[PDB]
């Protein structure tokens, strides 16, 4: 689940595949600029620590 | 922790551009109509809107 | 293992060597562009970018 | 060797705020900060990249930076990197850059410009430091145990790192339209200038030279250098120029390395 | 506090500080540091640079 312990799972360390699961999301740019603007829900890994 | 990556946009001057799906972890994507972007000397894509 | 167009040449001995960079700076980047996916990528733009 | 930063150039991205509260395009964006070293020790990204001179040679007092679609250099003196104190710089190669910092809640990077005038882009960035261990002390004593940590070395050997590189955009300017009477004439100097004009069926297509209209005014014709030849970076900033997109990779220094802290 | 000060004729630092208690806080519903790159515009008030 997002926010919390273990948003993205991967089965081992050197395994390709990947579960991530972060509710990004994008919003509209301003008007007069160019910046892809976005919010995320911070990282599961930093807050469990 | 995770880490996420936002390529540059694409800005298309006086056109339409379509979306395309990809298999990537929580891949986001849309399109934005209406831009008029500016840049440090000057504001390309000349069509006005 | 890379490949340009259809020369399907060994990374390690480009058919530009040698001054790749030098000779034509827009043809080199342009090739280094599309082995971004190939394994033998990084020997291939360390003989790109070296010549004396 | 390989001089990797040949075909790399230093770029003008947008600044929240410029170390006064106004929002203007300046050399020096900040991106992203890296802080995975249990030190405390940071990796601060520029956007004009450092080190090398304009002429692409190794210096260790000129650092390149870009000025409308022109690369000049500065001396590597009187580049400050600050928090809420006055921070110190370790390492210093192509955009990177290495300090350790007091704690505080914002950060800015700054150098004179060729005419001696600060360049600034602030960031806001919560720093705070825990010493590896059970105390939060602050400097290290002269008589203690030995804990390991992890750091940020000055090697600048094969690292395993990536970096996405694309060819600049069609970079847009107006200071090259000169109207003189009922004509315009177009500047060069290397730039291959892109042109569009909606007089008279106009005029598509791009030149190498001067070139001259005869017909409509300033607000019909256009410049857009479009340069090419040097990979700029992948940022959110600057836009692309195509869809696939190309895409490249570089090396970034100064990798992570196990030591023992005091 | 807070303190100006600015050279004599002679180069000598002529100074004087004053005790203020100097807090501010922005405007709105969050205590931000400085201006983001994408956020709302919420109106406020300032010193102009006019000397009309
Ligand atoms: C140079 O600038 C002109 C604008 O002054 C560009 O002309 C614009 O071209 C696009 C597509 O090429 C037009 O978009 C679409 O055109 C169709 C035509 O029927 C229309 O039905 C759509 O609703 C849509 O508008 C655009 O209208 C047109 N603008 C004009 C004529 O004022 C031109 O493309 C530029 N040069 C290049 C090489 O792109
Ligand atoms: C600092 O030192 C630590 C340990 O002294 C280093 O962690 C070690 O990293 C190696 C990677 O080469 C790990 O080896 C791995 O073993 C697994 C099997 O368990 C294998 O699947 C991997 O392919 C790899 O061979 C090693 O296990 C790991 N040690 C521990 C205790 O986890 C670390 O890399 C050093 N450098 C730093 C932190 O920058």
């Amino acid at each position: 689940q997002p926010g919390r312990f273990g948003d993205i799972q991967s089965r081992t360390v050197e395994s390709n595949d990947l579960y991530a699961n972060t509710a990004l999301k994008l919003a509209r740019p301003s008007p007069g600029m160019v910046h892809v603007p976005y919010t995320q829900t911070p990282s599961g890994f930093k807050y469990w620590l | 922790e995770y880490k996420t990556v936002v390529p540059s946009p694409y800005v298309k001057c006086c056109g339409a551009s379509e979306c395309s799906t990809k298999e990537k972890p929580d891949y986001q994507c849309k399109v934005y109509t209406g831009v008029y972007p500016f840049m440090w000397g000057g504001a390309y894509c000349f069509c006005d809107s | 293992m890379c490949v340009l167009a259809n020369a399907t040449f060994p990374c390690f001995q480009p058919p530009c060597v040698p001054c790749c960079y030098e000779n034509n700076a827009e043809a080199t980047l342009r090739m280094l562009e599309d082995n971004v996916d190939r394994p033998g990528y990084y020997d291939l733009l360390q003989a790109a970018l070296t010549c004396r | 060797h390989f001089n990797v930063y040949k075909a790399t150039r230093p770029y003008i991205a947008y600044c929240a705020d410029c170390g006064a509260g106004h929002s203007c395009h300046s050399p020096v964006a900040i991106e992203a900060v890296r802080s995975e070293a249990t030190d405390g020790m940071l990796k601060i990204q520029f956007s004009a990249q450092i080190g090398i001179d304009k002429s692409d040679n190794h210096d260790y007092t000129k650092i390149r930076y870009a000025d409308g679609h022109a690369i000049e250099n500065a001396v590597r003196s009187s580049l400050k990197v600050a928090t809420s104190g006055d921070c110190f710089v370790h390492g210093t190669m192509g955009h990177f850059i290495l300090a350790k910092c007091p704690p505080g809640e914002f950060l800015q990077v700054s150098i004179q410009d060729t005419r001696n005038a600060v360049r600034a882009c602030r960031i806001q960035y919560h720093h705070d430091p825990q010493p590896v261990g059970r105390e939060k002390f602050t400097i290290r004593p002269h008589y203690g145990k030995e804990i390991p940590c992890t750091t940020y070395q000055q090697t600048t050997a094969k690292t395993v790192e990536e970096i996405d590189m694309h060819m600049p955009p069609d970079t847009p300017d107006r200071t090259l339209l000169s109207q003189q009477s009922g004509n315009v004439k177009i500047t060069v100097g290397g730039k291959k200038v892109k042109y569009n004009c909606t007089c008279g069926t106009g005029n598509v297509g791009t030149t190498n030279s001067d070139m001259t209209i005869n017909t409509c005014l300033i607000e019909q014709c256009h410049v857009s250098v479009t340069d090419h030849k040097k990979w700029q970076f992948n940022s959110p900033f600057v836009p692309r120029a195509d869809e696939p997109a190309r895409k490249g990779k570089v090396h970034i220094p100064f990798p992570l390395d196990n030591i023992t802290c005091r």
